[PDB]
């Protein structure tokens, strides 16, 4: 019905397509209401780290195994948790810990890369959020699961060149 | 990699960390505060009801003031249940607002920039004002300046077929003449208080806590008045700004 | 200290209930090349040099006692999944490897059961008799169905005939004695393996040859009361160490 | 730290160029 | 004298080689890229399709348009298989156009010194700008700037009877009155790119490789906006300029 | 001394009339990790860094002074004939690396012609309009047929009008200012060229850009006597000079 | 080295004058 989310949901399945994917292009619109995006709207061009965090808040009983991956451009944008694999990834296994920080790594030709979608090259690869493994549990235990989704700015990263973003109004 | 976001914060990495790569940040000063803030900015637009010859009066028209309050925060001829008290001098509104029917332009003044993007509870600076002429005739005008809380003084001219607002030992500027059409000078922080609230202000401005609630008093630069043949854009520069206790931007809307 | 991350190349593998890497044969492929090859060898591919993540089963209540899944090396990585790694392999006459090997698998404290998860030299991976020539059926593909033990593991024999044992036998009541590690529901999500270059030869003709086996085997049948998640699934990541390659050429249409 | 890049930029004194920071204790 | 082509180069003489004669060289430096680069010349002018009061709006008229993109290489609205887009921003073009049926005047902009003579594939350097007033009239007139990929925030007037365009924290100025003629300024290389293209870039501009090829993307140096009642021809100078991997320069018609 | 012999890997040029090796811009792609890239790149891959050795062009009678064929890069090595180099490019977003080359054309001494062999930085490579889109069809792809000069070489325009000029303008009467080398029939059967790593950027998205064209023309055209042989062939030794490898992933489907 | 002559050329800062020259290694 299209309406947003702190978070995304899994279950005692292995959807064969995607859970969740963001984007990396600090333009990108999931990502229109973080202070990282809030900031960077302010700026022309960027460089370094987007650090991807995610949260599990499903029951403590529950289990299993996610497959988190960056993939770059020039092969089109993956279709399968397999060709995903393929690039920069890392699988996140749920236990006493509750998060993981997941890490875009900058890789691009130029030194610098633009903020915002002004004409349209539109993107910089994708951050794909897949199923490794299923979420298992016990009887008694919420089947459904969900993943709070957080974004940031990483270490290495920078902003630059102050600007004016296209004005707009609040709904 | 693997963390715990509950106790308040998280390992803040770069690629190196989880995989075979590293480090690729480079120098980069720009984004700093106060730079940033550093620039130009227009807030609204003074035009004059009367001659530089005569006593100069609280004036409308078409939502434009013959005086403006010096603050980032909204404002306007004070509002009522009745409609804006258009006889008198503008103060700080608590929203946004349409000049009419369509969202724009504005009925209110403001630094648009700087609310769409406050990531700070508090803030203080030094002001640096410029007010440049929207028309092409031969100027002849005055400008009179004053700090937050002080009077207005809109008193009566005391010497005949001069400007009233010259009529002051406050900081006053006389313009006049062909190619002479903008006003540039900068004020001190004049507030009584510490520092400025960026947005909003959780307490009423009245012993009585009957009144304003969400608007700090002389939470401002104090303000200008003009009179003569010219109208002028207004805008502000924040001087060696300094910010405090993060907080949210203004948020922006999901595509449909 | 049961909390463990792992990182090759572009990717890292990750664990909250580790036992620790059980490293057969006390040792790994250090990379050297074939004293058997006069031709300068290929090697250090960090493209070639990471974790490829796959599905290997799903796990039933149905499964028994030493019922298994082979897996055959390189071959299984020899095509796509492979990525850099395969692409380079099928342009080779020769390669020398090891592998570095996690074996996934979560359920609940509320559930029963336990695998053998191991890695074996020389390991018969055929699928069945081919009709007519008197050989095995697809050796080098990885079995895509659970595989019933042998009430008496005496091997197969392709003469179509019965009696006595093939040299192809594999008595599972001794698969511990291989380099392995058992995954136990109440204790552990993942095994850590890892194994050493071994071979008939210095290097090997790869094409023809599945010379190590990563085999996955149920020892205690899984158990689950009604209600609790009936939906389990194994996977693994499975890293080649230290690749060499040798004899460059036109490349085998493994496809 | 600012937005300003001139060297012979005194001409008016600092204490009027700027209002004259002072710390209440 | 004797020597062989052959090998990719050859003996560089002078006089005293061959024969009883000698070198005849004088110092002299006027033949730097550097210090040749370094000098005024037109690309092409702006015109304002609004007032100083109002909201602008892109505007073309007879080949003039109310915004123009900071190049040497040719730019103009749009092309399309109808016609140049004309109510849209300038962009980079791959070639030279008549604005109509005989040669001149040229439909697109550029700096047509730079294309006649460009002796190599990439370059760099910082842009100094000067926009000089074509009229005699009292001027009022604002101009925005804005780096290579930034947004072009053409949207309304915020604050009623002033020009929107000078509603941005970016670089923009205010000329106005008598006198007050010429805008002079320097903007720094602001390209994501490294370097350059001098002519032409041999790829897509896209990842679908389907559009625009030979134009390499935010290979600018962004852009000016104006707006009021004053024309004017817009001049660039290449500053702290360099070259290099040399080829070769526009061809020269040999007589008939 | 004009013969000479060249390794890389498992291939090697040889050469009995060398007139030596033009290093273009006076140096060569020494590997250099992109600082715009934070993966640790792929590189020094033995089994990519060699000579790849194909057909370029039948040079005839027929074709006149400046008539030419174009060779982009590293496109025309990024499929088949490209083996590991290719096969390793096509996985990755990004690749940086210099070229060296090698052009083989033998005659006789009673032949007569002279070629101009050489490589240029952004060259235009496009083949024709594309009726609708207005633009370039092919650029990627090696010429196939000798090309013809324009006698006002004023470039090509998409939009289907003639007048002035365009971006894409190459002027040959000055083709000797890029890196080059002569091959003279009556002097030498071989030019041997190096070229370092340019471009606009850091490391290269070459799925869409060549930036690198290796261009032979002709000069003097081809002659000779009834009688003499009269096939002759012009072939290339193309080799990638430490090729760097970023950001690894599924693979661009060139085919 | 350009088409500059003047003395007295530093009013401005120089990292304000001129983009800031930076080489990424």
């Amino acid at each position: 019905n299209n309406k947003r989310y702190p978070y995304f949901s899994a279950t005692n399945s292995v959807p064969t397509t995607s859970l969740v994917d963001y984007q990396v292009a600090l333009s990108c619109s999931c990502m229109c209401n973080s202070m990282l995006a809030a900031v960077a709207r302010n700026f022309n061009q960027y460089r370094g780290s987007l650090n991807f965090l995610f949260v599990f808040t499903g029951a403590a009983m529950v289990k299993g195994k996610f497959l988190i991956a960056y993939t770059p451009p020039g092969a089109g944008k993956p279709t399968t948790r397999d060709q995903a694999m393929q690039a920069t990834y890392a699988i996140w296994d749920l236990g006493l810990n509750s998060s993981f920080v997941f890490t875009a790594p900058f890789i691009s030709p130029t030194h610098y890369r633009q903020t915002s979608y002004t004409s349209a090259a539109s993107v910089d690869g994708w951050v794909t959020v897949w199923q490794l493994t299923p979420l298992t549990y016990p009887s008694g235990t919420p089947v459904n699961s969900d993943i709070l989704t957080l974004v940031s700015a990483g270490d290495d990263f920078t902003l630059r060149m102050p600007i004016s973003p296209t004005k707009w109004v609040p709904q | 990699g693997s963390d715990n976001a509950e106790k308040g914060k998280v390992s803040n990495d770069d690629a190196s960390v989880d995989f075979v790569a590293e480090p690729v940040k480079l120098p980069e000063n720009q984004t700093r505060v106060a730079f940033f803030y550093d620039r130009a900015v227009p807030i609204g637009m003074l035009r004059p009801g009367q001659n530089i010859e005569s006593t100069f009066v609280y004036q409308e028209n078409d939502l434009r003031l013959n005086c403006l309050l010096l603050t980032p925060l909204p404002s306007f001829c004070p509002d009522s249940t009745s409609g804006p008290v258009k006889t008198k001098a503008p103060v700080q509104w608590r929203w946004v607002r349409s000049g009419g029917t369509t969202n724009f332009p504005l009925m209110t003044k403001q630094d648009y920039a700087f609310l769409c993007f406050s990531p700070f509870t508090y803030y203080k600076c030094d002001l640096e004002v410029t007010v440049s002429a929207l028309g092409t005739d031969t100027v002849a005008s005055v400008l009179r300046w004053a700090p937050t809380g002080a009077p207005a003084d809109v008193t009566d001219q005391l010497i005949g077929y001069t400007p009233s607002l010259g009529e002051t030992r406050n900081p006053h500027m006389w313009l006049v003449g062909a190619g002479n059409t903008q006003i540039s000078f900068v004020v001190p922080y004049n507030s009584p208080l510490s520092v400025l609230p960026a947005a909003w202000f959780n307490g009423w401005s009245d012993f009585g806590n009957t009144k304003d609630f969400g608007v700090a008093p002389n939470a401002d630069f104090g303000r200008l008045w003009i009179q003569g043949n010219t109208s002028a854009s207004v805008r502000i520069r924040y001087k060696k700004m300094k910010v405090f206790c993060p907080r949210p931007t203004l948020f922006f809307p999901w595509p449909v | 200290d049961r909390v463990a991350s792992d990182k090759a190349g572009n990717s890292a593998t990750n664990t909250q209930s580790t036992v620790g890497r059980l490293c057969g044969y006390g040792e790994a492929h250090h990379g050297e090349h074939p004293a058997s090859c006069a031709d300068t060898a290929t090697d250090k591919v960090l493209a070639a040099e990471r974790y490829y993540t796959i599905d290997l089963a799903s796990w039933t209540t149905t499964q028994e006692a030493f019922s298994h899944i082979r897996i055959p090396l390189p071959h299984v990585l020899a095509g796509e999944d492979g990525g850099v790694f395969g692409a380079t392999l099928r342009r080779h006459y020769l390669c020398k490897t090891g592998w570095r090997v996690q074996v996934q698998c979560n359920a609940s404290q509320f559930h029963a059961g336990s695998l053998l998860v191991f890695m074996a030299p020389e390991f018969y991976t055929g699928k069945g008799t081919k009709t007519g020539d008197m050989e095995p059926t697809d050796p080098f593909t990885m079995d895509t169905t659970w595989r019933a033990p042998q009430g008496a593991p005496t091997g197969y024999r392709y003469d179509s005939r019965t009696g006595f044992f093939a040299m192809n036998h594999q008595n599972q009541w001794q698969w511990t004695v291989y380099p392995h590690q058992i995954l136990n529901l109440r204790t552990n999500t993942t095994v850590d393996l890892e194994v050493p270059y071994v071979n008939i030869a210095p290097t090997s003709s790869w094409t023809q040859h599945a010379n190590w086996t990563l085999v996955v085997a149920v020892f205690s049948p899984l158990q689950y009361a009604s209600g609790s998640s009936s939906d389990v699934q194994i996977t693994a990541s499975i890293q080649p160490v230290n690749p060499v390659f040798n004899g460059l050429r036109h490349e085998t249409v493994i496809a | 730290s600012g937005n300003e890049g001139v060297i012979i930029n005194n001409f008016y004194s600092n204490q009027y160029q700027n209002s004259i920071d002072l710390s209440a204790s």
